[PDB]
């Protein structure tokens, strides 16, 4: 991969 | 060109801590340590933010290698497909950068995914960068280099300029 949380 | 995350999350403290939690069998531990410092410094030299390394416990940016499920709700998937992922700035999982141990990583001297390039892309996310529409940018969505003008433009939009 950019992740959110 | 560049993108950030929705609502432009960023580190608001003057110093952010980082820890290399786990290593790859493909490289010496010192090599991963040096390449991570180098990746962080590519972004850091452009902006008013300082990185402090720690060797135990929970730091703001937690970096490491893992196979399969590893405690966030985004398990890795074996050889191929997803290579790595990272989280936008924030508490808890925020900032963390994970690499799939089921791939082959290199320092440039062997076959593999270029770890320095990969770490600069993931740590980009860890500092608040999204993906770029510019094919020259480290933050372009698909996999010897330096940050592009577009990469520098975005990170300085988010934190300001160092100089
Ligand atoms: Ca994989
Ligand atoms: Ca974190
Ligand atoms: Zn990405
Ligand atoms: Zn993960």
């Amino acid at each position: 991969x950019g992740l959110v949380x | 060109g560049y993108s950030l995350f929705p609502n432009s999350p960023k580190w608001t403290s003057k110093v952010v801590t980082y820890r290399i939690v786990s290593y790859t069998r493909d490289l010496p531990h010192i090599t991963v340590d040096r390449l991570v410092s180098k990746a962080l410094n590519m972004w850091g030299k452009e902006i008013p933010l300082h990185f402090r390394k720690v060797v135990w416990g929970t730091a703001d940016i937690m970096i490491g290698f893992a196979r399969g499920a590893h405690g966030d709700s985004y398990p890795f998937d074996g050889p191929g497909n997803t290579l790595a992922h990272a989280f936008a700035p924030g508490t808890g999982l925020g900032g963390d950068a994970h690499f799939d141990e089921d791939e082959r990583w290199t320092d440039g001297s062997s076959l593999g995914i270029n770890f320095l390039y990969a770490a600069t892309h993931q740590l980009g996310h860890s500092l608040g960068m999204g993906h770029s529409s510019d094919p020259n940018a480290v933050m372009y969505p698909t996999y010897n280099f330096k940050l592009s003008q577009d990469d520098i433009k975005g990170i300085q939009k988010l934190y300001g300029k160092r100089s």
